[PDB]
């Protein structure tokens, strides 16, 4: 009954936070300031499980290695090996020739398969090796209170229902019910995706227990202050514990590639048995007695299946996924490399993912004008005009006034991605200071701090006083930052270009409308003000204290607002500009707030400047929201409120009638059913995240994407891809590569397959007209697997034939890797002309020595009898055995020579699917090398001494090579005029029938 | 899905335009062939209608038997009439072409020496001369085995016997070994006009030697008469009758199986280790009764 | 005699044909 368990996990959770602290004290049994004794806590730590996740339930031993031994094609080839040995059978028994024939092949088959799996397992184990070197779990010990006494035991000996006390810096040990707090803002960015740090308190606020205030959550850390509260849920019972396991407990889902693998095995084996097996029925169907009529089937049908391509494939992907390994983005598995190129929809999270998850100064208010800072992570952006004095002032204000400070080793790190013990506003501020206006080390030590006032309880003000190092006015300096509304109340004088003024109600509403304008753009705004002290009323030596008003609280001198928001990663916006350029829907899912999410998404272009939601259309008309037709809003914003309250066809209608979708306030589990929903359309889905709310959406996506440093641990093991440098521009590469590697493999398969036509056609007619064996298996082994190896790999480095980021993504149903035109091409026309030349290569030689073509009918009978040493030709010459067999294996060897020859034409004409080879050119180096090496291996093999003795293949007389010439020629000619007429008139005929 | 059998205005897969796909394939294959067929027709005007362009592969001719057994093993019973019928029907049809009344037309036959003579060069290998006469062959020169009515018949029913025949090689002026015979074992001082062979219990070590041999030839020599070499080919000499050579095993232990290699010597004759039949000849025997 | 082919020279020669080709490509694939 565990799918019923797998299902109360795709459901929103429920709890009990809304009680009187007394009602609390009655249910669990413990005291509020004194807690539970420690014999009761040595009775609860063993009634269930220590506050601990069941380790990842997945632990497959090194016998998991038979996984890369079966699958779709290897297990589709697996039979073949057994079939060979099954065909090997008779030889072993009846005195024939099993010693070295149908036994080596079996070994070869096994070995080939073995290699194929010993090499796609080795990598997929040097990449499960290099991601297990990043898990630095520093275990963090809970401050638990027990028999009054604050007893901070190990993170693993705590229990449901005893107090725990967070201070600043303590990871939260488990899921609590706050019973007391003091300025306690915790950071749950990791668990729900909330961005700025959130305050924590005991009273009861919301109801969705995630966003409520009297509940913290594991894995998130308490940012500032201190709190006391009560442990509700422990171990696997927490919220991030319901989510890790459901992440762990869903299916990776099939990849569109191993699928284009399967429907290929469908056609490969599909006709394989359909023809071959039915064709040896014909062998015995003529008049061949059953007993030995099928004594050659084991082998003649073997040629039909393309032994070798198995290796050529697992390499065409290996070279691709070694190039993505050079740009900082790792694939846990092979086949996922392609997936991105077939993506029509990209989900993507806001915090930790699209953003840097680090507060940073956004906009600034000075001289009744707004200035946009630089908000990136590698300083490639726009720096404001830092010449006005209004800036210089507002600057030393924020610089002097902070509790925030740099750590020791923070020098060589980028001024932004480096660390700051301290607040968020005080971190982002300190941050934009040390970057825009010089160093803060000698500016915060130039002014002597007299008496400070940290963040207060009533009103909002943080203030400090210093003395005057300037030479002009030795008057004293005072500074204060605070809320726009409650600092506009206590203020009067103003500041511009170095001279004061007062509050006019004109610029007070230009201030009330660029506070509500900068604040309405999602940015938490903060005013900055300063004042001089009347150095006649307070002297140059009077150390003030902290008991009474020592200086004018009113008639201060306001300077400017200063805005901050979590800003996108730099490479984000352009990445998306390409996203839609290729027609990929970009939807945004996030567990964050709909006004901070409305400003970031407009800022990124998921919502192009200029679709109105259902809500922008209704406050602007000043009508009730229920009035507008949702048909007229091209974009839309949906509060995850309505989302729980929603079915399938509904969700069906939103993704359908809305181009620019931004989801907000969605639990981790709600991102699954989103992926699953963009998945009830038939499209493929590509998911990218940071914390632990993505673990479910990262696993159920066709492919999940994570972050390397800014990510957590439960969506870095579930995703099917990881982004190491956190560079989000790297995704632009990935949809380009899987789409390209798509189009190259199509050429790659059609190459080896064409081989398969002059491959078997020999084993065929040899049975038809009773002629000697025009081509051998050993031969058959050095093409499918010997020479054809490197050219089938060189074709993987082919480049692009049009603009790839221009064509929309592929329809998983229509555009087939192997569609029915390729075979009408590789099996239809080329392999035919291909067969044509080897067989032409085949007559000349038996004819030139003495065996005329019309003569050779019915021959093979007398010719395969080991005892007929007198065998007349048309000229009347008597031939022994080893003599005419020698003429046989050298009608084996050059047929193979003739093959590579046409395989030249083929490789050159498969290189481009649409473009003339004179426009695309022979810029492919490896491909030239292929030509050179394949010919060389070949020519090395025939003329090497004792080659006739080992492999049954001898040196060719010279006049044999050039026989495949006008064929490989007419081949190159045929496909080139083929690939020109398609360039001219694609619409009528031609293209439709051929274009593979 | 798996049900695109009879789709609307379409059969399984496509069909509305089948005539298009199909017609393209007939022309194409009809043209793939008229090319290939050109090509092989080319290849056929360059083959000397008279001499094999390449003959190097038959460089060493070989020694074959008349009763081309299953595995050079003659296993029979000198009693049961059928034990030996595979073998003597094969002997009966082999020389079916050598009876003297078959070869009656003097137009194509000529009466040559009845003793081993010199090379009957009849011109050059072109067609400027008419059709060359074929030297005749009388079963007589093979004695006691199918030598006419005197004995034979049981064709080896009692003491087994077999003819050796050389492989016709177009042109072979077989060169025999000179009077300085580089160890050619016991043979008579007629090394000039004849090409020899001889047989052995075993090859080059100790041998279960059990046998007394008796050879039958043209006027009584043990080899091949040169007045019939090398062959002018099938189109120039049809019904040509190549020399045959008969070896007989009298003293044979019956219920045991030994072996016999028959080699043939000459600069013009060579031997292969991988081919037991090049230049030499192998037969095992078992007169099981 | 037309019954003896010089197999050893065309053999010594395809091997030459093979290296040069094989090494031209090793000069083709390392453009430096
Ligand atoms: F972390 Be995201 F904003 F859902
Ligand atoms: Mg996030």
């Amino acid at each position: 009954k565990e799918r019923d368990m797998d299902e109360l996990k795709k459901e929103v959770s429920m709890d009990d936070h809304k009680l009187s602290l007394d009602e609390l004290h009655r249910k669990y049994g413990t005291d509020l300031s004194r807690g539970l004794t420690p014999a009761r806590a040595a009775e609860i730590l063993a009634r269930d499980g220590p506050n601990a996740l069941t380790p990842p339930p997945t632990t497959p031993e090194w016998v998991k290695f038979c996984r890369q031994l079966f699958g779709g094609f290897s297990m589709l080839l697996w039979i073949g090996a057994i079939l060979c040995f099954l065909a090997y059978g008779i030889q072993a028994a009846t005195e024939e020739e099993p010693q070295n024939d149908n036994l080596y092949l079996g070994v070869v088959l096994s070995a080939v398969v073995i290699i194929t799996g010993c090499f796609s397992y080795y990598q997929e184990a040097k990449s499960s090796k290099i991601m297990e070197s990043f898990k630095n779990m520093v275990p963090q010990q809970a401050l638990v209170i027990r028999n009054g006494e604050k007893m901070s035991i190990n993170a693993e000996e705590v229990v449901v229902g005893d107090l725990v006390e967070v201070k600043g810096g303590d990871r939260i040990p488990a899921d609590l019910r706050i019973i007391s707090a003091n300025g306690c803002k915790v950071d749950n960015s990791s668990l729900t995706g909330e961005s700025e740090p959130q305050t924590r308190s005991p009273d009861f606020t919301n109801e969705n227990p995630l966003e409520t205030r009297n509940i913290a959550f594991f894995s998130t850390n308490c940012v500032e202050g201190t709190a006391r509260g009560i442990v509700v849920y422990t171990g696997d019972r927490t919220v991030m514990g319901r989510i890790a396991t459901l992440a762990s407990g869903l299916e990776g889902g099939q990849t569109p590639i191993a699928a284009e693998i399967e429907h290929f095995i469908h056609i490969i084996t599909g006709v394989a048995v359909f023809l071959g097996v039915s064709f040896f029925i014909l062998s015995l169907i003529l008049e061949y007695t059953w007993l030995e009529a099928v004594i050659f089937l084991i082998g003649i049908i073997v040629a039909n299946v393309p032994e070798g391509l198995l290796a050529t494939v697992t390499v065409c992907l290996t070279l691709t996924a070694k190039r993505m390994a050079r740009k900082n983005c790792l694939v846990k598995n092979l086949e996922a490399v392609e997936t991105l190129g077939s993506t029509s929809t990209i989900c993507s999270d806001k915090t930790g993912t699209l953003t840097q998850n680090r507060m940073t100064v956004a906009h600034m208010w000075s001289d009744n004008q707004i200035h946009e800072a630089d908000t990136t992570e590698n300083q490639s952006g726009v720096s404001f005009d830092k010449t006005s004095a209004t800036w210089l002032a507002l600057s030393r204000i924020a610089g002097l006034c902070n509790r925030a400070v740099f750590q020791a080793n923070q020098e060589n790190l980028p001024i932004l991605k480096r660390a700051v013990a301290g607040d968020a506003s005080e971190s982002a501020l300190l941050k934009c200071i040390e970057l825009c206006c010089g160093s803060v080390k000698e500016m915060r030590e130039r002014y002597t701090k007299i008496v400070e006032i940290p963040f207060n309880s009533t009103n909002k003000y943080q203030l400090s006083i210093h003395k005057n190092p300037n030479t002009a006015e030795p008057r004293h300096l005072l500074v204060m930052k605070g809320a726009p509304e409650r600092i506009l109340d206590r203020c009067s004088s103003i500041l511009i270009h170095g001279k004061e003024q007062p509050l006019d109600e004109e610029l007070k509403d230009a201030f009330q409308n660029a506070y509500l304008e900068l604040g309405g753009l999602g940015e938490r705004v903060l005013g900055f003000c300063h004042l001089f002290l009347p150095d006649e009323q307070f002297p140059e030596g009077f150390q003030f204290d902290t008991d009474d008003v020592n200086f004018p609280l009113d008639n201060l001198c306001f300077v400017g607002l200063i805005s901050m928001i979590d800003p996108p990663r730099a490479a984000v916006p352009d990445a998306v500009g390409k996203c839609r350029s290729a027609g990929i829907k970009v939807i945004m899912v996030t567990g964050d707030h709909p006004i901070t999410a409305k400003a970031i998404a407009k800022g990124v272009g998921i919502i192009s400047e200029g679709n109105e939601t259902v809500e922008d259309i209704a406050a602007r008309l000043n009508i009730p929201v229920s009035q507008v037709n949702p048909r007229d809003a091209k974009a839309c914003v949906v509060h995850g409120s309505d989302l729980k309250d929603m079915t399938s066809e509904q969700l069906d209608d939103i993704l359908k009638y809305h181009t620019e979708i931004v989801f907000a306030r969605t639990s981790p589990q709600q991102k699954l059913i989103i992926v699953e929903g963009c998945q009830r359309q038939g499209a493929i889905v590509a998911v990218t995240g940071d914390g632990v709310n993505d673990s479910p959406a990262s696993k159920k996506a066709d492919i999940g994407v994570a972050m390397g440093i800014a990510g957590s641990d439960v969506s870095k093991q579930a995703a099917d891809m990881i982004l190491l440098d956190d560079n989000f521009a790297s995704i632009v590469t990935g949809v380009e590569e899987g789409r390209l590697i798509f189009d190259n493999l199509k050429k790659s398969i059609a190459y080896t397959l064409t081989s398969n036509i002059p491959e078997i056609t020999p084993f065929l007619i040899f049975i038809i007209a009773n002629i000697p064996l025009p081509l051998g298996t050993v031969t058959i082994l050095c093409i499918d697997l010997g020479t054809d190896m490197v050219p089938a790999i060189s074709l993987a480095y082919e480049q692009a034939e049009s603009d790839i980021m221009k064509r929309q993504p592929r329809n998983p149903k229509t555009d087939k890797l192997v569609n029915e035109q390729l075979i009408s091409m590789a099996y239809g026309q080329i392999g035919m002309i291909q067969a044509l030349g080897g067989f032409f290569t085949y007559f000349v030689i038996l004819a030139e020595n003495g065996f005329l073509p019309i003569h050779l009918l019915g021959l093979r009978v007398n010719w395969d009898d080991r005892w007929i040493n007198d065998v007349e030709d048309s000229y009347g010459q008597q031939w022994t055995y080893e003599q005419r067999k020698i003429v046989e294996f050298t009608c084996h060897t050059p047929f193979f020579v003739t093959i590579v020859v046409v395989q030249w034409a083929d490789l050159v004409i498969c290189k481009t699917r649409r473009n003339s080879v004179f426009q695309q050119g022979m810029k492919n180096k490896i491909l030239i090398f292929g030509l050179f090496e394949e010919t060389a291996l070949a020519a090395f093999l025939s003329y090497c001494p004792g080659m006739g003795v080992a492999l049954r293949m001898y040196p060719l007389k010279p006049t044999w090579w050039f026989c495949a010439f006008p064929y490989s020629l007419l081949i190159f000619v045929y496909d080139e005029v083929r690939k020109l007429i398609i360039r001219r008139r694609p619409g009528g005929w031609v293209e439709k029938e051929t274009y593979y | 899905f798996i049900w695109n059998s009879e789709k609307k205005e379409f059969l399984g897969r496509t069909g509305g335009s089948w005539f298009k796909i199909l017609l393209f394939y007939v022309i194409f294959y009809g043209c793939l062939a008229g090319i290939f067929i050109g090509t092989i027709q080319v290849m056929l005007l360059t083959i000397s209608e008279f001499k094999p362009t390449y003959q190097d592969r038959v460089a060493p001719p070989g020694l074959t038997q008349i009763p081309q057994s299953q595995k050079t093993e003659i296993s029979f019973r000198p009693n049961d009439p059928q034990s030996y019928e595979s073998y003597v029907v094969s002997i009966v049809r082999f020389l079916e072409k050598y009876k003297d009344l078959a070869q009656k037309d003097d137009m194509i036959f000529e009466d040559c020496g009845n003793v081993p003579s010199e090379l009957k060069e009849r011109g050059e290998y072109n067609n400027e001369r008419g059709e060359r006469k074929v030297c005749r062959f009388r079963l007589e020169w093979l004695g006691n085995c199918s030598g006419l009515n005197d004995e034979t018949y049981g064709y080896k029913d009692g003491k087994p016997c077999v003819i050796i025949k050389l492989n016709r090689v177009l042109g072979f002026k077989p060169k025999p070994p000179k009077n300085e015979s580089l160890e050619t074992y016991p043979v008579m001082k007629y090394n000039p006009y004849v090409l020899p062979v001889h047989c052995t219990g075993k090859r080059d070590e100790d041998k279960e030697k059990v046998g007394t041999m008796e050879y039958f030839g043209l006027g009584g020599y043990p080899g091949f008469p040169l007045q019939y070499y090398p062959y002018y080919g099938k189109l120039l000499q049809p019904k040509y009758l190549q020399p045959l050579m008969a070896v007989q095993f009298t003293n044979l232990t019956m219920d045991t199986e030994i072996r016999i290699e028959c080699k043939a010597y000459g600069e013009n004759i060579g031997y292969s280790e991988k081919d037991r039949f090049q230049g030499r000849f192998d037969v095992k025997i078992e007169v099981k009764s | 005699d037309p019954f003896y082919y010089d197999y050893e020279t065309v053999r010594n020669g395809g091997l030459i044909f093979a290296a040069l080709a094989f090494i031209v490509g090793l000069i083709i694939i390392l453009s430096k």
